[PDB]
């Protein structure tokens, strides 16, 4: 495991006085949750939720009480943080249309004004295709006038078309490997195409975070399921050990495979995975590497090739590289690349390759056209401006506010940049603070991260020009000097 | 314990079985049709013009000029692009007019909207129903509803294919089991799965006894109408409004809006009781990006024209009667399906000892109806993986625009290839 | 100036005591059980507590 | 497990007082035993035996006392009875050289005497081949005039010849296996080929009573051994399933293979082994068979093929299959058969065929001849009739002997008859005892048979006619009513 | 623990490796060579007339018609089988005469007589040596020593080739270990295996300092005479006559009839002693039939040659002194041996970098001198048992019949031979 | 014919407590041992064991 350039990633601690504020806050969201469900039973307070239908009441209740408790105390009010409803090109600017609750949160009205020029942080076009005009739009506009919106059939008896042969050419010459397919969702990609890797006698070694599609892969394949801490080598080693000597957990025999599932970048943390000792260990103990590049696969890289480029290692060393396009490229759908054996074998036994409906032809034209931008076969330097620009901004924005005070999580070079909150009222308060300020920002909290640690991810972009990262800046730093949001020791 | 030596040494011998087992070449499964230009009537199928009798375009919506502006007029303004999760950014307004115009078709309260058809059904289901409940459903179910209930840990229990006996039998035998321990009776859920129009069969299911035996032995019926949702009924609502059941007794009706409306995606509708903990609870509607805007157009552009002129229902039921009345008098063929079903199959009457023989006799009929300008196809299932896998068929599909004279002339093509191939 | 400072405090001790998420009657029922707590307290340190404590944070705050 | 024919066997149970009188006697010997040792080691009584050279006195006792105490205290009292120097062929009679001991039996001196036309019930020519005139013997007086005695060298270099290649392949069409390996001793045979065919990681099954050279065999070999009971499918198939299931002891992993040794004919007790059951186990379960048949390659079967004739099993299901010249065909030898992959293996990796001298060229004559005979080769119906003798003595002799009220071991169709003594002073005086009469018969004890049980061995012949029966029956009949062997409670 | 069900279907998965692993067809090793007719000087192999350089006759006893005729008698007297082993009715006459023989020619107390060469030292050492034993074996020991000391359970310490320094500091540490633990170290028993002369590499062990160790550190030499017995000293008594040495010092000398007696069979000689207890603890002797009687008297009646007339040994010694002494000179190849063993090596000066290719052109030597009318062999080795495996080599073998022109042609046919496929 | 039973029976003796294999020496010694045993015991008997196990095996001969 050599890294040629240094690889320096910052996950400073959680404070003790902000995690003992933590918990009296979420003590006190839950005592006062307990007695409003009180109230809300005993039907002294009018609620403004569905009941089940009068001739249905003796049926079994369908959603057990303390099931929803979370949904209906703490995330009730303040969803208004979330779902969002745009209404235009999510480029650097986005039009949010304004809406408000008389009921608390529980019933949301569309006043009439739509704010304008937000500045979006919460998008995920990291090179910036995501436009209504340039040559990719008109591309897809001849494709829709031509083929039509839509394939009618799967992909095995009459809806493969020309398109989509074309796509998985281009894509198996762009990641470098030998082929590749394409899918029409990355969640259909890994839970449709994991269970065909494996089965029962198999081990699945998963990190701690992983999206929950290769955690819904793994479960719906028979293979048994270890987590391993996230990032932390040792643990990797160690269970791929125990696992080659002590085999199987009741009859003792050798595993038939030992399947590894990591990510490039991890969204939440930011964190880039350890590639190069990844691959040390599985070339060491014979095991199988599964790579999702949803998030690497149009930033990392001198060209944008993926995290693969990133490290510099060989794309033939890994064996399944998962991929999707709707982060970077602009589109929706998914892809798998490596060796023709394996593409052969998924062509025949994918589950979406059988049983759903294949790509959109103007989508598939989107990727074609975008791939082709980024390679430079367009002749343009369009490809190599935007990769630039990312790093650059990326470098730019986590300086400045590491500068700040904050804590931010993540490598130094990962586009999203987590920024870390730790309260569940500051959850709220952050997510209004910014909209009041014209900046849209995604905040998360415990459904998709640790209780503890509540955060504000900021997703960098090619599109965002150095004025408007100064303008989230200053609104940034005015809003954490407001909310005292810099927990920072080392730096101020 | 073990010594470190052999331990080293275990890791040594040890060698992993490979990662794809050696397909066979010979795997019909292997060669694609490649189908230049769009999948329309009057294809080009592998170099040879073909009438289409082999793509879910029921209404044929794919290939309408109203349907193309309205996705070109949406892809000028927004882009191919949604770049985001339906709660982060990723929700524009022609999404919610979507789910609008879906629930005030259907007549329904609330309607949720996914970006890929398998996925609706295959994560409505693991949403509401959790470990040591109980689930009904119909032998002769989809994939989609099969992984959906694998993604549960529920309790499985498959019933005869429309076969009322076989589930009354199973309902009365939960009852007994019930009365033997009362406390976990009291937090156990029971879900009848069915669907509305089956595909590997073409067969439709008897609501007007589903129904009552819902309310007779508390269940709670989901009801899938994807093959249905377009072409039956005078409206065309569905299974619901062919036998006129209210549509309030059904639960959650979830279907795909790629066969008959030709645009990607899919959608469950009902009571906003249970709709709303999709949006939370939903795997495929959480954790993936949202349905791009200019296939929602079009999808509200193909929902117009559907409650614009109801006559396309009509003709389509006479275009599946006319065919299914000329499609009797197969030599060596028999007809699965309905006079009503738009997709129905043609199986062999007597099958040899292997499936694979079938197999590649159904593929040499298709290719014979191929080279005389009719594009068939086979149905294609996973055999590995399918709990009840249904005999090796070949499918025909019917619309509103093949003509009564391509319809003839289809008829007298297979009869002619079918009766010289299995001869 | 100071009122401003005041307020601000008052916003603080919102977001630390998760309050803010809570609706206004809440936040009136959260206050009123906190001063009657700290009331009762100060009772019972009048009564029972020595003064010396009293004599000790009369020393500190001059 | 089918059994065309009715497979009947009788070892019938030690008595009570028999074993106590037994174990009485055993334990007079080993006190003064202790009373001997004791007087000599204290010089008071001169000792008959060698000492170390003065010059090595001080070295490390060469022999621990107690590892030779049932050697010299036991044994050397009955010595007399073993290592009889006979000086004729070993026919149906032969000629012992007369041996006596003024010692007790430390020292023996030939006297002058020879004892004439002693009945040999000890000789193993079970088709009675052992003769001194015949096609056979003047064939071998040409190969020895031609060829000459012995071969210089090992088969790999220059030692192999022309007759080994005419010998294999007629074995080779005598059992009717594909192909056939010889050897110069059935004893190397075993210890040499069952090394080669397992290693390390193999489990090798072997009977509870097997020869010494297949335990030997197991043992140069790095395979786990395990013991079954002897002829007792019960537990044979507790072994295989225990075996496969568990796996390796350690580390848990499955066994690389799973042998089983067993023997046609048990010498020392008589009794068949049950093919069938074996070879239905061992296609069950997917083990290898090997089968030592040194007993019964000329003795049983209709034709005298083997057991598996005798069976009428087919002989492509026993995997290996050893056996032995010296008994039926009366020249030494050894020999394995089986398929030419296991041959020609065989004649790459046996160790006598690297490193040991092939056979001798009169004695593969021999072979060849006595082989053709049997077959049926030579026109002369010499192979017919004594086998059908040889199985007439067998049934008449073992109903003779059992209706007369002794214990006899063995299923009834094996030709050795090992009549049962019991007590170790009857193990000398039955064998002086039938010397006197002129019949000699063999006494075997505690170094090759369990303790209580004592057994003098018959082995019957073609060559014995009816009279030569009737002689030594009544002989037998006289003697036991002397000695008192007539143990058994069912028949008198 | 573990349910019926799964125990079955593991029974089932279980499949078992083959018995034999798929030999390679371009072995060596599996084509024999067919020597028809007697393998005497001017012998016939592979159809092709060839003076014999391959075979262990030293004295060239095989042919001589006193001993074709002393077998012949005995074979006309008792017959080819003995049909028994030594202790039923196995013992003859011949062989206590044989016995009684060999132990007045060797000048000792007592001899046994084992029916196989390889088994009398395969069998004498575990008898002797058991478990918790030490044995100083020389590396360079036959196949049978080292499968002899396999079969006793003693623990083994292998010294450098002909190496005092190397046995006297594995003695050294052995007394340092003795020191450590006294209790132990008074039921130890310490053995020196060596042999005579060596197989392996044709050169002669220095028994005038093997017998001092023996007796400074209270070891016990045990001898394998196999290659000197008959044709080492002035009398062949072996390599104790060779050197004078007391023939008392060793305590059990043993060597096979084989090679110089013409006649197959082994022995061990010594003091009464030692050889007793192999009567009934030596499996080779107790477990196995006798030898048969015309293998005996040919034996005894070479040893009545060899006592008659003792100057074949002084033939044998100045041949193997003159086709020594001409094969100096090889191109491509080097002699490993001595001016006074019968049999010697000739090995690659300068060794590829694989073993297969030094086999194929010592193979290519064999082949071309074989079409010249010179027979000769390679060493064959098991490869996967040897614990210390020798180079590969050409085998020349002398003997008393191949004439002085004989020997110089064979070391011209081999000089020539070798430097052109050296080259 | 007596003579000849008895001495049978002793042959069967020495049979069954392999005193046959043993040196006349031997014998003697063994022989001695079990009458001095056997006189012990009877003395035993006579002195410590009542005699009604004497009128018992007197009534069994009779």
């Amino acid at each position: 495991g050599l890294y040629k350039r240094p690889f320096n990633e910052a996950f400073e601690e959680t404070p003790m006085l902000v995690a003992v504020l933590t918990y009296v806050g979420y003590g006190v969201l839950t005592l006062f949750g307990y007695l409003r469900d009180f109230l809300r039973y005993w039907r002294i307070e009018k609620c403004h939720h569905a009941t089940e239908r009068e001739e249905q009441k003796d049926f079994v209740s369908l959603y057990q009480d303390f099931e929803n408790f979370y949904t209906r105390n703490l995330y009730m009010r303040i969803r208004d943080n979330w779902n969002r409803p745009i209404c235009s090109v999510p480029g650097a600017r986005v039009d949010i249309m304004e809406r408000q609750s008389h009921d608390y949160n529980w019933s949301f009205k569309y006043t009439g004004n739509i704010i304008k020029g937000v500045i979006n942080m919460g998008s995920y076009n990291y090179l910036g295709f995501a436009r209504n005009t340039g040559s990719c739009q008109e591309a897809a506009a001849k494709v829709l006038e031509e083929y039509g919106a839509g394939v009618c059939s799967t992909r095995q008896e009459i809806g493969n078309l020309d398109k989509h042969e074309e796509l998985e050419e281009l894509v198996a010459r762009f990641l470098g490997v030998e082929a590749a397919m394409a899918y029409g969702m990355g969640f259909a990609t890994n839970s449709m195409n994991i269970p065909a890797l494996v089965g029962k006698g198999c081990l699945i070694l998963s990190d701690e975070l992983n999206h929950a599609s290769l955690v819904l892969g793994a479960r719906l394949s028979g293979a048994t399921i270890r987590i391993f801490k996230h990032n932390n080598m040792q643990s990797l080693e160690k269970l791929l050990k125990d696992a080659i000597v002590y085999g199987q957990p009741r009859t003792r025999r050798p595993w038939k495979k030992i399947l590894i599932l990591v990510e490039g970048i991890y969204s939440m943390e930011g964190s880039i995975v350890r590639l190069p000792e990844v691959i040390a260990l599985k070339k060491k103990y014979k095991a199988y590497l599964y790579l999702d590049e949803a998030h690497s696969i149009g930033a990392l890289g001198p060209t944008g090739r993926g995290v693969v480029e990133y490290f510099g290692l060989d794309p033939e060393d890994v064996d399944v590289m998962m991929g999707t396009f709707t982060k970077s490229f602009g589109a929706s759908g998914g892809y798998i690349g490596g060796k023709k054996e394996l593409i052969d074998y998924l062509r025949t036994h994918s589950h979406s390759a059988v049983y759903a409906t294949s790509l959109s032809p103007p989508v598939v034209e989107q990727i074609i056209t975008s791939m082709k931008c980024i390679m430079g076969q367009d002749g343009t330097s369009l490809g190599k401006e935007c990769v630039q620009q990312l790093a650059e901004n990326t470098r730019y924005f986590r300086r400045r506010l590491k500068e700040m005070g904050f804590i931010i999580y993540g490598n130094e070079d990962s586009p999203v940049v987590p920024l870390m909150l730790y309260m569940p009222a500051k959850i709220g308060a952050f997510g209004r603070e910014m909209l009041k300020r014209n900046i849209g920002v995604v905040v998360v909290g415990f459904p998709a991260t640790p209780i503890i640690e509540s955060r504000a991810r900021f997703c960098l972009s090619a599109a965002h020009t150095k004025e408007i990262l100064d303008t989230a800046l200053k609104e940034i730093d005015e809003v954490g000097d407001l909310l005292q949001l810099k927990y920072s020791r080392h730096r101020l | 314990d073990l010594t470190v030596k052999e331990k080293e040494e275990l890791i040594e011998e040890w060698q992993p079985e490979p990662l794809v087992p050696p397909v066979p070449k010979d795997h019909p499964a292997l060669n694609y049709n490649i189908v230049s230009g769009p999948p329309s009537h009057k294809t080009v199928v592998n170099g040879k013009e073909c009438i289409n009798f082999a793509s879910f375009n029921f209404l044929g919506l794919l290939d309408n000029p109203r349907v193309k502006a309205a996705a070109l007029a949406s892809l000028k303004k927004y882009g191919v692009g949604t770049c985001g999760p339906r709660g982060f950014y990723g929700t524009f307004d022609v999404h919610l007019d979507l789910e609008d115009r879906l629930a005030k078709f259907m007549k329904t309260e609330e309607a949720i909207i996914y970006s890929y058809g398998f996925a609706t059904i295959a994560s409505a289901i693991p949403a509401y129903s959790k470990r040591g409940d109980i689930v009904f459903v119909d032998r002769a179910a989809c994939f989609a509803i099969q992984k959906g209930l694998q993604a549960s840990r529920s309790d499985i229990k498959l019933f005869k294919h429309n076969d009322m006996a076989d589930l009354e039998r199973l309902l009365k035998e939960q009852e007994i089991e019930d009365q033997k321990n009362p406390r976990k009776a009291r937090v156990t859920r029971r879900f009848i799965v069915v669907e509305g129009l089956y595909m590997n069969t073409g067969t439709i299911c008897p609501l007007p006894e589903l129904v009552k035996l819902k309310y007779k032995y508390k269940a709670r019926i989901f009801l899938e109408e994807s093959l249905s949702f377009g072409v039956l009924g005078e409206h065309g609502r569905g299974v619901t409004e062919h036998y006129g059941i209210n549509i309030d007794d059904i639960d959650l009706i979830s279907a795909n809006m790629e066969n008959a409306l030709a645009s990607i995606g899919g959608f469950c509708c009902g009571r906003s009781f249970v709709i709303d903990h999709q949006r939370l609870s939903g795997q495929g509607y959480c954790f993936s990006a949202s349905l791009p805007p200019l296939l929602a157009a079009a999808a509200i552009e193909a929902l117009n024209i559907m409650e614009e002129n109801p006559g396309i229902f009509a003709v389509l039921k006479e275009k599946c009667g006319q065919i299914h009345k000329a499609l009797q008098g197969i030599s060596g063929l028999k007809v699965v399906g309905e006079s009503l079903s738009p997709a129905f199959h043609l199986q062999l009457e007597e099958s040899t000892g292997s499936r694979e023989q079938d197999v590649r006799l159904l593929q040499e009929i298709v290719d014979q109806c191929m080279n005389r300008s009719i594009a068939l196809t086979q149905a294609r299932y996973l055999e590995k993986e399918e709990k009840c896998l249904p005999p090796p068929s070949i499918r025909v599909v019917v619309t509103v625009e093949q003509t009564e004279e391509e319809l003839e002339r289809a008829a007298s093509t297979i009869k002619e290839v079918a009766q010289a191939v299995l001869l | 100036r100071a009122w401003k400072q005041m307020s601000w405090f008052y916003y603080q001790y919102l977001l630390v005591t998760a309050l803010y998420m809570l609706e206004p009657w809440e936040r009136t029922v959260f206050n009123s059980m906190l001063v009657s707590i700290v009331g009762m307290a100060l009772y019972t340190g009048y009564v029972f507590m020595p003064q010396h404590i009293m004599a000790i944070l009369h020393y500190f705050e001059i």
